[PDB]
């Protein structure tokens, strides 16, 4: 994907098409002739290209126009409208750049942003870029929110967001050019090591992996073509579907066994009547035989009745024995047809024992990817964001992912250690109430024209509430938060003296001994240049591991990865840290997931800003005062950092469009 | 619109597994019972089989007797019509079961032995007491 169109792809827009948003902004173009919207499309993704070839500097309207050409540079009022459209919604001139034109001397309007997570930093950074004053309010003593790197000495390991998922169509493909981000590459191959400590053979790996995958598309079949969705008036989760396709497959294996042995017997007793008819054919071969020979011992001469008797009974033996022989060959074609019907037994079991704790390992890292047990994931919608996943391959950030938010926080006033306990909004304005989180008596009152809420969805689910809204949020939002899922997954990072593992493998797994513990330290990660290994606790294990001590968790670590590489082959780590995200009051979880009974629409519902009621009854209805960003907001890029900053960018654009007006709709 | 591999999923069973909580276990368990059931039926029938398979030891070979080699003869001496009318008295219209007892007459010259020496041998009168019984 290159040319002026490669910008359109990289910017997550169609090329030959026109999105609903630019339709709202450019209704004349979309309702007009085909040619005019074609030229508009060109102008759009062209200026996109110019921004994408050098993200490290702001491109102005005077930077583009002269680099267009007829008959595209002919209409300037339109290229002004498209440039002033794109920077507004953060498709161009976003993130970190050096701006040629120094900022407005006086700001316009006021918004305060709750929380310094990357979505909040994007929103505030571009709102400042737009000529508004912004202030950021953090409960934490540091920025970055759910991107958190551990840095001690040369040891850096991130407990938050680690890998970027593809660079194709990634907004952070440009920030990786804006900030110093050395993107290394994970290596896809994962060896699975059993509970004994020695690796699983390759044939078993392939067998269980393809089986696993095919159970997944089995579930997809259940949803889409069989509409197996509600059960007992309750929505089904892909955990339940996985167990029902597993059960159906085991069931089949059984009933094909029975189908096989039924026909081996039903050809076998069809041998009964035949050789019963053989025994009671033979005994009369004997009786008639001594009849014949006692007839032939009558000695000549004979009257023709006796000669008749001997020759007739002679034929009666010489047509009887042939109906012994032909069905010794009819028999003879039956009884040797039972040992090949024996020699093709159907598979003894659908699935055996030890392999279930391997396929359980695959299920486990599935529960890791979604940060929740498969019991909770909506079967229909859990993969809904898979269509929008990027191209290229997943890249780790070795110097730590905290380099990007601290890079954004440059130039903004972040007020750290101030926890917002109340958000108060009406038609005249907003005032939020904060508390210094060190000395909790000290209270702060901020007033502004709008507030943008980056609060993680876990803290919004908190009951009794950590942040009170006056007036309370409307039911349609609060219930959307209630039915949305929030997952948990945690990392144990271990710091040794040197590498006792294979430097070639970046990640290696360990299969648990039961379905219940399948998420317990199932895979380990060597992605870092220091002697750093970090194992992931996920699934339902992550929730249980938080309330038990750290030294027993690292104890279970070293226990596991001793039997992997040998007992003396491991040191004991200099220092270790474990994450507990669900216990974090500023997280209350890890990232979101669509729960059973939820859907993608809920994300949409959580993006919708909230307008107050009219102050004086009978007044013109007020302006939306309260806005929402964060990973739980962007629908088709949820639970990612790129999705977060995309939300922050778009609602920086929406805040601006409301309080600065939109001059690009002419 | 089809399962990805040799997995089988279609409506009629999934409702049988979802009928209640234990429908899975109760649906595979009586299948296991019906499996070992017919399996013991097998081993039973095997064991009855080997018994009369033992009863068939030696085949019929002591009761086989050498086959007669002969050439078909055109005419008749007087014995094989006295043989013939007796053979059709016991047998009737089964001719290759007559051609054999005579033995020097192949099949087809037994049937033209049904329309010529007839009212002499009174053959249709001897043919219906093979029909009476
Ligand atoms: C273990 C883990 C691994 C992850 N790995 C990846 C990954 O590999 N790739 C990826 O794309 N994404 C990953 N993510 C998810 C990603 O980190 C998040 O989606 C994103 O960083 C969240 O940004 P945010 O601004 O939306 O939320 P946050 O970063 O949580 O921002 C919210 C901020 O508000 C503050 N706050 C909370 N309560 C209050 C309060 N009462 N008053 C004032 N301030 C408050 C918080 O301190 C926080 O700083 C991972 C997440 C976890 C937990
Ligand atoms: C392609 C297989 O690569 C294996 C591998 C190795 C090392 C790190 C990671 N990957 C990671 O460490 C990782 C990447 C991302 S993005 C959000 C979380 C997260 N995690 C844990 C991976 C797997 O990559 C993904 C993992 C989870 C995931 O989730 C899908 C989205 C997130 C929630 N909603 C659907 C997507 C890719």
């Amino acid at each position: 994907p290159s040319g002026v169109e490669g910008a359109a792809f990289q910017s997550r827009l169609p090329h030959d098409r026109m999105t609903s948003q630019e339709a709202a902004c450019f209704p004349d173009i979309i309702s007009g002739p085909q040619q005019t919207q074609k030229v508009f499309l060109f102008i759009r993704n062209r200026t996109l290209q110019l921004w994408l070839d050098n993200p490290k500097i702001q491109l102005t309207f005077e930077a583009t126009l002269q680099q267009l050409e007829a008959p595209y540079n002919s209409d300037t009022v339109l290229v002004h409208r498209v440039h002033s459209y794109l920077e507004r919604h953060g498709l161009i001139n976003f993130g970190i750049y050096k701006r040629i034109k120094p900022l407005p001397t006086k700001k316009t309007g006021k918004v305060i942003i709750i929380g310094s997570g990357v979505s909040g930093l994007a929103a505030a950074r571009q709102l400042q870029s737009f000529g508004m004053d912004v202030t950021l309010l953090e409960a934490r003593d540091r920025v970055g929110g759910r991107v958190a790197t551990f840095r001690k000495g040369n040891y850096v390991a991130d407990l938050g967001a680690m890998v970027v998922t593809g660079l194709g169509g990634n907004p952070m493909a440009v920030v990786s050019k804006q900030v110093n981000m050395e993107l290394a590459k994970i290596k896809q191959k994962c060896p699975l090591y059993e509970a004994n400590g020695q690796a699983v053979p390759k044939e078993k790996d392939e067998m269980v992996e393809q089986e696993f995958n095919r159970l997944l598309e089995a579930t997809s079949y259940l949803s889409h073509q069989l509409d197996f969705n509600v059960l007992n008036n309750k929505p089904v989760s892909l955990g339940q579907a996985l167990e029902v396709v597993i059960q159906l497959q085991e069931k089949h294996v059984k009933d094909e066994q029975i189908e096989h042995w039924k026909k081996i017997v039903k050809t076998q007793e069809e041998l009964k009547e035949l050789l019963n008819k053989m025994v009671n054919l033979k005994e009369k071969i004997k009786e008639l035989h001594q009849q014949y020979k006692e007839a032939s011992e009558v000695k000549p001469p004979r009257d023709i009745t006796a000669e008749f008797l001997v020759k007739s009974k002679h034929r009666d033996l010489t047509a009887l024995c042939k109906e012994y022989d032909e069905l010794a060959e009819t028999q003879g074609k039956l009884e040797e047809k039972l040992q090949e019907l024996e020699a093709n037994p159907p598979s003894d079991v659908y699935l055996s024992s030890r392999d279930r704790q391997i396929l359980d390992w695959h299920f486990a890292n599935l529960e890791f990817a979604n940060a929740t047990p498969l019991s909770t994931l909506s079967l229909k919608h859990w993969d809904q964001d898979d269509d929008f996943e990027f191209t290229g391959s997943h890249l780790t950030v070795r110097n730590g992912y905290s380099c990007v938010p601290v890079a954004l926080a440059e130039g903004l006033d972040i007020k750290l250690n101030t926890a917002v306990r109340q958000v108060r909004y009406t038609a005249s304005g907003c005032e939020v109430i904060a508390v210094n989180t060190r000395s909790t008596s000290q209270t702060f009152i901020y007033k502004c024209d709008a507030v943008l809420c980056t609060l993680p969805l876990g803290v919004l689910k908190q009951q009794p509430p950590a942040v009170q809204f006056v007036p309370p949020l409307p039911e349609w939002k609060t219930s959307a938060v209630q039915r949305m899922g929030f997952g948990n997954l945690n990392k144990v990072v271990l710091c040794f003296d040197r590498v006792f593992w294979d430097p070639s493998v970046n990640l290696f797994g360990h299969v648990g001994s039961t379905t219940a513990s399948r998420g317990e330290l199932f895979l380990f990660w060597n992605l870092y240049k220091a002697p750093i290994l970090l194992a992931l606790v996920a699934g339902e294990a992550a929730g249980i591991m938080e309330n038990i001590s750290d030294d027993v968790i690292v104890g279970r670590c070293l226990a596991i990865l001793k039997g992997i590489f040998g007992s003396s082959a491991v040191p004991q780590p200099k220092e270790t840290v474990v994450s507990r995200w669900r216990a974090d009051p500023w997280a209350r979880g890890s990232y979101s997931y669509v729960a059973a009974g939820s859907s993608g629409n809920d994300y949409d519902l959580m993006a919708q800003p909230i307008t107050p009621g009219p102050s004086i009854p009978g007044a013109p209805q007020p302006i939306p005062r309260l806005f929402f960003a964060g990973e739980h907001t962007i629908r088709n890029y949820p639970a990612t950092v790129h999705g977060a900053l995309l939300s922050g960018l778009r609602e920086a654009g929406r805040i601006a469009d409301q309080f600065l007006g939109a001059m690009y709709t002419l | 619109r089809k399962p990805p591999k040799g997995m089988f999923l279609s409506q009629e069973d999934v409702e049988a597994v979802s009928a209640n909580a234990t429908a899975a276990t109760t649906v595979l368990r009586q299948l296991d019972m019906e499996l070992v059931s017919v399996k013991r039926q097998i081993q039973n029938i095997k064991q009855t089989n080997s018994a009369l398979k033992e009863k068939l030891d030696g085949g019929i070979e002591p009761y086989r007797l050498p086959e007669v080699i002969q050439k078909c003869n055109a005419r008749w001496t007087t014995e094989e019509q006295l043989l013939a009318v007796q053979a059709i008295r016991k047998y009737g219209r089964d001719f290759q079961a007559i051609s054999d007892v005579i033995g020097n007459k192949s099949v087809v010259q037994v049937k033209n032995f049904f329309v010529n020496y007839r009212r002499r041998f009174n053959i249709d009168e001897v043919l219906q007491e093979w029909e009476a019984e």
